[PDB]
């Protein structure tokens, strides 16, 4: 497989890994007894333990010698899920975050006291703002193509 | 009323509100669909 | 085996560079 | 003295001979040359991949080492060319 | 002047101790000497360098002469694997009987083990007895002698120099990079073919017999004939046993590739042709700039036609020839920053490609010498930039470097600086934050939930070069590839062995956790040079000090004012890198020793799983290798390592007393001060004697200077015993 | 000891020469500025290097600029 | 005294006083338990009687048994 | 033109408002070395809002 | 013999030499030329 | 350092069990009469000795305690 490892559903390792996982938690219940609240706390973490790990079996995850997970980052689609998918979350909610205020500092820049309505957020129109954000990657981008994004040498700039 | 909200408006208190809002949905995630490391 | 006398010649010219040296700081202040 | 300015350099850069020289001759100069280069590699690849034969870097030839310097003089006589047509000469 | 500092009246007439401070710290800085001229500069410069040069040779002398006299080289030529070689003797008269025990072990007296190793490298280069390593030392003496009398020389009267030639920059560069590189490998390869070579195959070629010992069997009858191959066949064979004619050849310049079987090091014979190579590179370029025949290039003129048409850069390099000639400051911090990277190359290249006989198997002497020249390596890369900012302010002119290539860069500093910004904070918000995962996770019981990821590029590139564990039939690890087919009966056969043997530090293998690392010295190397940088762009100026320049390199604060100005000097940054880099070569050093260890150990699984977590760092690493150091002396006895164990605490105390300094500023101390002079001078009897240099508390320069140094002390020196002890007290 | 400079931008507002701390600064006529006045540093050999008249000015960039240099008794605050 | 409010209500509701009371000597001392949620349920250790929990060490509960609290509904 | 009430952009490298826009508030005309005054809405480092400028110092903005 | 020079010297260098070197020091800081 | 001094006396000179005859054994053995003397004591029979708990406490109810440590030194 790639960089040598091996798919978990195939590496003993892992399997290795589950079984004391159990072990533990059940060596532990067997103190407490019956219907004892204590031990069906216990059993039912067995349960979420049993569980992680046939998900991340059936999953596309590859591990290696110590038999635990392994992320691929190459740009490969195959392992897309690992990195690339949830990246372009991030960058989704990110961008949403940043278009937004920086919206709302710029409209509240030429109001009746510009620094006030910084440190006591006007709600109503903050959260009208920040539902224009869905949209960010085409506002921006016709933004920038306006000459309205990026200024022109008119900032201040240091003594040298 | 009219000042409370002025007060509940204010910098610092709508942080936290936001915040706990934030982390709760983000428990409230985990809470139902625990333990992935990627998009399955 | 480093004899006695290769010993002592190492010293001698070490006292060169000494006095060597010197001058060289003199001339340098 | 060097400094210039513009779309093109004057021909003063390109040394004390080649300014003299005409576009078209450093053209033709500049395809030979790559020539040379390439025909001393692709000998010389062979050479390398034949079976045995090539013990103690038996290998490497005088002759194909010296051709395999026209690559370089192939690039400095091709921009010396350009240089040349724009200036007129 | 007429007192101590004699090149500064302004220190001359200062009625404090401060006089006494300053005069020391600023004797080096020439430039600023009162009545400097430029031409009186080069030549003091020019006679300090001999003095260096001399110093180096005496320190060169003194190492062959200990070790001949007091050493056990030649036991260990014997018996390399076996022997522990030896530095010097040790006469301390504190010592107790049972230490003159401990560190007598193994020998009849007490000694230092050698962790440099000269051994190794003195036996690949030739010597085989203690007569040979004392002529060397005597020679290195009376050259050492003739440095200091050429320093006296050239600061005569009728053969100074004139500060013309101090400014041929063509014939000096051609000179040094003909002959001071070029024809200097040259000799070295004929030493390895006459003497080393010979000496690796059981022959003694010395003073007594080189005249007359032919270093090869056909003579010099093939180099002029033409027929060079003749010198390559017959190369040694793969059972030849170093230092005896068993299994040896005739060969004397091969591209064999790979190491010696036996001795796990890089063939000589291939060395020797790797210099011959380099000599002809060198000496055929240093034919290139015009000294008084003629031909050659004019470097002005190359760097003035330089400027791309379409305007992108500007000017081009117009003016900086002249900026260059004229700055000293810029020429050393080009020179400290090419060594800089010199160095790390030599650490890097040195445990990997083995260059001296046994060197691999001495595992404390190899851990010592990369941590050695990393750590110096990182002092050459942060005074490159506090040079380049002392230019800054000192020596550049706006006017002549119009529209410059160097203009322009101090043109978009700000986009520069916010750049590298936001580099170091994506490094690192998300290197802490992955470690962070993966220790709480671990932590809470679930290691399955770490995030690990592989090191796929690098990964690439070691298949591409040959490895094959990890599967990527790419390059030299195809053997379909037209590279392999190229080189396959060259220099790969050697090779393809070397770095696919899990034996050797040939591209070592790497996972998950060398992710990590690389990306938090990423960190370090781009905070580091953010300060660095800022330092030296905002130098001549700033938003909240626009004049900055007319107040030097280096000044205290521009006051508590607009705001507070404390640490806004250039100096000031210099001050806040040091630190930076220490952390950053500190944990690159942490990284080798650890996954070294633990391959030398035999698990190397160990770091495979524990370096993802930072608590395994602590336990795993410093507390784990920490036991053979704190037993050094302990209720019920001492060893050898007891020295080491000392220093280690010693360490410790140094770098807390620098903090003293760091946290505490003047004023505090200054009031304190001046209680003690009432006392001093109100008790009777002690009142007869008195100070003529009023004592004042140290300035707020000072004190920074004061404690980076004790901060920087006790950190190599903590570290030094840790590194040493540890690897000694595990596996030798 | 330390040098204390005056430039053209002053405005005669007074207020270094009422913040020095040892009477470096005076007042003295001028005809550059509204005010009339312009301030002067006489007894720069009394300058402790406090740097009080700087954040005093009120100017974009200080019309007082005070750079420090040699030390003697009086500059070093010693009153031992 | 919200403070000293809460110590004894979580003593009252998330500790293993009673246990403790009958059997000072074994059972550990524990009035915070933590809620199951991203296995942070590990910190909730065996402290003892039937309970699992943070073994806390501010000494309330010699504290109440030197009152004579006995119950958890005082 | 500089004049009262009007905006202009600083170009005096050493201010902290270079390359930025200030009213003129009034410009003296009795020959004072620097005789307009003009005002900004952001403080300097120092906490000042105003400052005087040569008419050269100051290209208007419209 | 030069084996009794580690005893010789080293009493010197570490405990002479310094002292010597300390006093010049001191009185070439204390001079007034 | 007071504290430091309450923790290594205690746990060396006093704390422990004894058995039903007089047998008495301390946490630490009583070192802190010859180890204590000296710096490097109190770095490997105290610091280094009695740090083993935080630096393995992970995959246990303890591991919160190792988490912090290394929190806190950050
Ligand atoms: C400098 C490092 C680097 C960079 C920037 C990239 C960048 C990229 N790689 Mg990649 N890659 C690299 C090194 C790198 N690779 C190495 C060393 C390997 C070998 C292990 C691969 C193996 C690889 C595969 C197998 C694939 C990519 C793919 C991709 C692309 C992602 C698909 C997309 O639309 O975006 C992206 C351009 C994908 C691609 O091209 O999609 C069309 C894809 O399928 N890469
Ligand atoms: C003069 C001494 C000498 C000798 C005996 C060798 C011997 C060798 N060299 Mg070498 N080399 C030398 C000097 C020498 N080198 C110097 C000074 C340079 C720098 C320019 C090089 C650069 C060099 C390269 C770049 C290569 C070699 C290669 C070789 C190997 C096969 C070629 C051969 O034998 O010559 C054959 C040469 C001639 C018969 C005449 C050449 C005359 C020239 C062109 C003038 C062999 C081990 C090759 C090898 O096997 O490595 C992969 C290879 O690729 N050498
Ligand atoms: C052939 C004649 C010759 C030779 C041998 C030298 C030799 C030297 N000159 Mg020099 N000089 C010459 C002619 C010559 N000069 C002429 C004609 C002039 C007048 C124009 C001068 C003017 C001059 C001045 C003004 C000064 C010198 C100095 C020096 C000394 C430098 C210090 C030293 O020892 O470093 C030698 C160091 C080495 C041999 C080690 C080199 C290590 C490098 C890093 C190797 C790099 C290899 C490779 C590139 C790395 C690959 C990896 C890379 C990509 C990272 C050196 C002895 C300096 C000095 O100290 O004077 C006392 C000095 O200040 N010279
Ligand atoms: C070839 C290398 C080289 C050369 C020739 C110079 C030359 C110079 N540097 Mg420079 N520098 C270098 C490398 C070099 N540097 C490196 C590598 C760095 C990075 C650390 C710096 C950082 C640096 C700074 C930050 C400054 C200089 C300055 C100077 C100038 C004055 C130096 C001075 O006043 O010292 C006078 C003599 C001393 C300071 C004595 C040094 C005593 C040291 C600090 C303590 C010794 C260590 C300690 C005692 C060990 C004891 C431990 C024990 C207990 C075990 C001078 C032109 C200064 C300047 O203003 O130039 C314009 C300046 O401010 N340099
Ligand atoms: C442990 C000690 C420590 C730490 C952590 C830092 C951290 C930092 N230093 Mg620093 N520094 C230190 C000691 C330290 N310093 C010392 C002793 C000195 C004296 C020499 C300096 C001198 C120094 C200089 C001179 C400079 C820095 C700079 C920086 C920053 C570099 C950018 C970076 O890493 O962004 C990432 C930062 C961090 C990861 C640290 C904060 C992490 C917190 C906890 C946030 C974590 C968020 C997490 C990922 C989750 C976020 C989402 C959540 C809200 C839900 C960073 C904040 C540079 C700077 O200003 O940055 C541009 C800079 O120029 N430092
Ligand atoms: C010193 C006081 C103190 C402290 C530190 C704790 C601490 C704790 N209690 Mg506890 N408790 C206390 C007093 C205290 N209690 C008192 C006096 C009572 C009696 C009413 C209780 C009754 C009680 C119960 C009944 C429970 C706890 C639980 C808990 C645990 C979970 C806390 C929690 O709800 O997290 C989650 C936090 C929240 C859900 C609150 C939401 C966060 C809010 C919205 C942020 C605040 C908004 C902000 C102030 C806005 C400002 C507006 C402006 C006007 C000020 C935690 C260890 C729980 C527990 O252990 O379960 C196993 C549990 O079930 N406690
Ligand atoms: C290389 C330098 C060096 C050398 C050779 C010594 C040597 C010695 N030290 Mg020592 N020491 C040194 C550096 C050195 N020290 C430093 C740097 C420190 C500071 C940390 C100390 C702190 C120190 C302490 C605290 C003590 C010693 C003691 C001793 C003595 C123990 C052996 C013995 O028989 O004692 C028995 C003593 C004798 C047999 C007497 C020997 C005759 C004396 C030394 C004659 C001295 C005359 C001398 C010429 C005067 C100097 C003149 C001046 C111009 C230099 C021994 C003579 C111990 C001692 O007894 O001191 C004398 C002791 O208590 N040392
Ligand atoms: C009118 C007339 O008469 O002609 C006309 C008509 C005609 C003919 C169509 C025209 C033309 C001519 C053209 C277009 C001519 C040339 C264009 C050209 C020639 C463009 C690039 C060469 C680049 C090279 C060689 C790059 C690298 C060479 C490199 C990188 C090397 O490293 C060489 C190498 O050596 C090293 C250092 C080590 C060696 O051991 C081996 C190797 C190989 C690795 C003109 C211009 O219109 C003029
Ligand atoms: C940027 C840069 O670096 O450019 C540099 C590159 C470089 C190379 C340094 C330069 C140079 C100098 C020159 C002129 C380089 C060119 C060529 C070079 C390298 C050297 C010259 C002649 C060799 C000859 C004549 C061969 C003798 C060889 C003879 C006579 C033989 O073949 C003997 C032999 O035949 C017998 C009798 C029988 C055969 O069985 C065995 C062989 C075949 C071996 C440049 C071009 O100036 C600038
Ligand atoms: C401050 C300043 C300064 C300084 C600066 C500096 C310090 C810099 C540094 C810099 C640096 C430090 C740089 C580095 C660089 C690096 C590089 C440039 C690299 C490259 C690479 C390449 C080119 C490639 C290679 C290769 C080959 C060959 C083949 C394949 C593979 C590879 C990768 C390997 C001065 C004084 C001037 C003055 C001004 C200012
Ligand atoms: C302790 C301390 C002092 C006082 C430290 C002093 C005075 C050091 C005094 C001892 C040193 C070792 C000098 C003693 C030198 C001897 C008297 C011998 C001198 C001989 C001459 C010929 C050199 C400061 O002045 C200071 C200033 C600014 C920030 C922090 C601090 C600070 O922390
Ligand atoms: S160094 Fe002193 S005067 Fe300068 S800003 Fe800091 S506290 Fe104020
Ligand atoms: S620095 Fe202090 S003493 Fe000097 S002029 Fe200003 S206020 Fe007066």
């Amino acid at each position: 497989e790639i960089g040598g490892l091996t798919k978990c559903s195939e590496s003993a390792a892992f399997t290795k890994r589950l079984n004391a996982s159990v072990k533990k938690l059940e060596q532990r219940a067997s103190q407490y007894e019956a219907d004892s609240p204590p031990a069906l706390a216990l059993k039912q973490q067995v349960e979420r333990t049993q569980a992680r790990f046939d998900k991340y079996s059936r999953s596309e995850l590859l591990c290696g010698a110590d038999g635990l997970p392994h992320l691929v980052a190459d740009g490969r689609w195959s392992h897309a899920a690992e990195f690339i998918l949830p990246g372009f979350g991030f960058i989704y909610i990110s961008g949403w975050i940043g278009w937004v205020g920086r919206k709302y500092l710029r409209a509240v820049s030429t109001s009746a006291n510009p620094s006030e309505s910084e440190i006591i957020i006007n709600v109503p129109l903050a959260l009208k703002i920040m539902t224009t954000g869905y949209i960010w990657p085409i506002s921006a981008w016709q933004e920038l193509i306006s000459n309205d994004l990026v200024a022109v040498s008119e900032e201040i700039t240091v003594s040298p | 009323m009219n000042d409370f909200q002025k007060y509940l408006s204010t910098a610092p208190v709508l942080l936290t509100l936001w915040m706990t809002f934030t982390a709760g949905f983000i428990i409230e995630v985990n809470r139902f669909f625990p333990d992935m490391l990627g998009l399955y | 085996m480093i004899t006695d006398f290769q010993v002592y010649i190492a010293l001698m010219a070490a006292l060169l560079a000494s006095v060597l040296a010197i001058r060289l700081g003199a001339t340098l202040y | 003295d060097m400094t210039w300015e513009g779309e093109y350099p004057p021909s003063k850069v390109l040394g004390p001979i080649m300014s003299k020289m005409p576009s078209g001759l450093l053209a033709i100069i500049s395809m030979a040359s790559l020539g040379v280069c390439v025909y001393s590699c692709v000998q010389t690849g062979f050479l390398l991949r034949e079976p045995g034969a090539i013990e103690n870097g038996s290998w490497v030839r005088w002759y194909y080492v010296v051709e395999g310097l026209g690559g370089p003089l192939a690039w400095g006589t091709h921009v010396a060319s350009w240089i040349q047509r724009k200036n007129g000469m | 002047a007429t007192k101590f500092p004699k090149f500064s009246q302004a220190l001359a007439q200062d009625p404090a101790t401060r006089r006494i401070w300053y005069g020391i710290a600023t004797a080096h800085d020439l430039e600023a000497h009162d009545g400097m001229t430029e031409e009186n500069l080069y030549q003091k410069i020019f006679a300090s360098h001999f003095g260096h040069l001399a110093i180096i040779f005496l320190w060169t002398s003194g190492n062959l002469f200990h070790v001949a006299w007091q050493g056990n080289f030649e036991k260990w030529v014997s018996n390399p694997l076996k022997t522990r070689p030896i530095a010097h003797s040790i006469w301390d008269p504190h010592f107790g009987e049972s230490a003159l025990k401990a560190f007598s072990k193994g020998n009849t007296y007490p000694v230092n083990i050698t962790f440099s190793g000269l051994y190794q490298w003195w036996y690949t280069i030739g010597f085989r007895t203690n007569q040979e390593l004392y002529k060397g030392s005597i020679g290195l003496l009376l050259l050492a002698s003739v440095l200091l009398i050429a320093g006296w020389l050239h600061l005569q009267p009728k053969f100074r120099p004139s500060l013309s030639w101090f400014k041929n920059n063509e014939s000096r560069l051609n000179h040094h990079l003909s002959g001071l590189l070029g024809f200097s490998s040259l000799a070295w390869t004929g030493h390895l073919v006459h003497v080393a070579i010979p000496a690796s195959r059981g022959v003694h070629v010395g003073w007594d017999n080189f005249l007359t010992t032919p270093p090869h069997p056909a003579g010099l009858t093939p180099f002029f004939t033409g027929n060079w191959t003749v010198y390559a066949e017959n190369p040694d064979s793969a059972t030849h046993v170093f230092n005896t004619s068993e299994g040896s050849g005739t060969a004397i310049l091969t591209f064999l590739g790979g190491f010696h079987p036996q001795t796990q090091s890089l063939w000589l014979s291939d060395m020797a042709h790797h210099h011959l190579a380099i000599a002809v590179v060198f000496i055929v370029a240093g034919h290139m700039y015009r000294t008084n025949f003629g031909i050659g290039h004019n470097m002005k003129e190359i760097l003035d036609a330089h400027r791309p048409p379409g305007g992108r850069l500007g000017a081009g390099h117009v003016g900086l020839f002249e900026t260059i000639t004229n700055s000293l400051h810029m020429q050393l911090g080009l020179a400290l920053a090419c060594l800089g990277v010199a160095t790390s190359l030599t650490a890097q290249h040195m445990y990997a490609l083995t260059p001296y006989a046994y060197l691999s198997k001495d595992f404390t002497t190899e851990a010592a010498l990369y941590t050695h020249h990393q750590y110096i390596a990182g002092f050459l890369m942060v005074g490159a930039f506090a040079h380049g900012a002392i230019f800054f302010v000192r020596d550049y002119d706006p006017e002549l470097n119009k529209n410059n290539v160097l203009a322009r860069m101090l043109e978009h500093k700000e986009a520069i600086i916010s750049h590298l910004s936001w580099a170091s904070l994506f490094l690192g918000f998300h290197t802490l934050g992955l470690y962070i995962h993966n220790d709480t996770v671990v932590a809470f019981g679930q290691p399955e939930k770490q995030i690990l990821f592989e090191p796929l590029f690098a990964e690439y590139i070691q298949a591409a070069s040959g490895k094959a564990v990890y599967q990527f039939n790419v390059l030299l690890a195809s053997s379909t590839s037209p590279a392999t087919a190229a080189g396959n009966q060259v220099w790969l056969p050697g090779w393809l062995e070397a770095i696919n043997n899990p034996k050797t530090d040939l591209f070592l293998k790497i996972g998950p956790g060398d992710f990590l690392v690389h990306h938090a010295i990423a960190l370090g190397l781009h905070v580091t040079a953010l300060i660095l940088v800022k330092g030296a762009l905002d130098a001549r100026g700033s938003k909240l000090m626009p004049d900055k320049k007319d107040f030097g390199y280096s000044f205290p604060c521009d006051g508590p004012g607009r705001g507070g100005t404390c640490d806004i000097s250039a100096w000031d940054a210099f001050y806040l890198a040091m630190f930076w880099m220490l952390n950053t070569i500190g944990w690159v050093t942490f990284y080798w020793h650890w996954k070294h260890m633990t391959i030398w150990g035999g698990n190397p699984g160990q770091f495979d799983e524990s370096s993802n977590y930072i608590m395994g760092w602590l336990r795993d690493y410093l507390w784990l290798n920490s036991s053979p150091l704190i037993n050094g002396y302990n209720p019920f006895g001492m060893n050898n390592l007891s020295v080491w164990s000392w220093m280690f605490l010693f360490g410790h105390l140094i770098w807390a007393t620098g903090f003293m300094f760091l946290i505490s500023w003047r004023g505090y101390w200054q009031e304190l001060i001046e209680t003690l002079v009432w006392a001093h001078e109100r008790t009777p009897l002690a009142n007869l004697i008195r100070w003529r240099d009023k004592p004042v508390a140290l300035s707020i320069v000072q004190a920074r200077l004061v404690g980076l140094v004790h901060f920087s002390v006790g950190y190599i020196l903590t570290y030094a015993a840790f590194v040493i002890a540890s690897t000694s007290g595990k596996f030798a | 000891s330390h040098t204390v400079k005056i430039y053209d931008t002053c405005i005669g507002c007074t207020q270094c020469v009422r913040a020095c701390p040892t009477d470096v600064l005076e007042m003295v006529p001028w005809d550059g500025c509204k005010s009339g006045q312009i301030a002067s540093s006489p007894r720069v050999e009394d300058c402790v290097g406090c740097k009080r008249c700087e954040t005093a000015c009120p100017t974009d960039f200080l019309s007082v600029r005070v750079y420090l240099g040699a030390e003697t008794t009086r500059s070093l605050g010693l009153a031992y | 005294f919200l403070w000293i409010s809460g110590m004894h209500f979580h003593g009252a509701y998330f500790s293993n006083y009673s246990a403790w009371l009958t059997d000072p000597i074994s059972i550990k001392q524990s009035s915070q338990v933590v809620w199951p949620i991203v296995g942070q349920e590990i910190l909730n250790a065996d402290v003892g009687g039937n309970f699992q929990g943070i073994q806390t060490t501010s000494g309330w509960f010699q504290m109440w048994r030197a009152e004579g609290i006995t119950s958890e509904v005082e | 033109m500089i004049d009262r009430n009007s905006k202009v952009r600083i170009l005096r490298k050493e201010s902290y408002w270079f390359n930025q826009i200030g009213t003129v508030a009034t410009v003296d005309q009795s020959g004072i070395r620097y005789p307009a005054v003009v005002r900004f809405e952001s403080v300097n480092y120092a906490g000042t809002n105003t400052n005087n400028f040569a008419l050269d110092e100051l290209v208007e903005v419209k | 013999a030069a084996s009794f020079l580690p005893s010789i010297l080293v009493p010197l260098v570490g405990l002479i030499f310094p002292a010597f070197s300390m006093a010049l020091f001191f009185l070439y800081v204390q001079t007034d030329d | 350092v007071v504290i430091f001094h309450f923790s290594w006396k205690m746990q060396s000179d006093v704390w422990g069990t004894i058995t039903p005859d007089g047998a008495i054994s301390h946490i630490t053995g009583g070192n802190f009469a010859q180890s204590s003397i000296t710096i490097n004591g109190w770095l490997r029979d105290f610091l280094w000795s009695q740090a083993s708990q935080v630096i393995q406490s992970y995959g246990s109810a303890s591991s919160a305690y190792g988490l912090i440590f290394l929190g806190a030194h950050f």
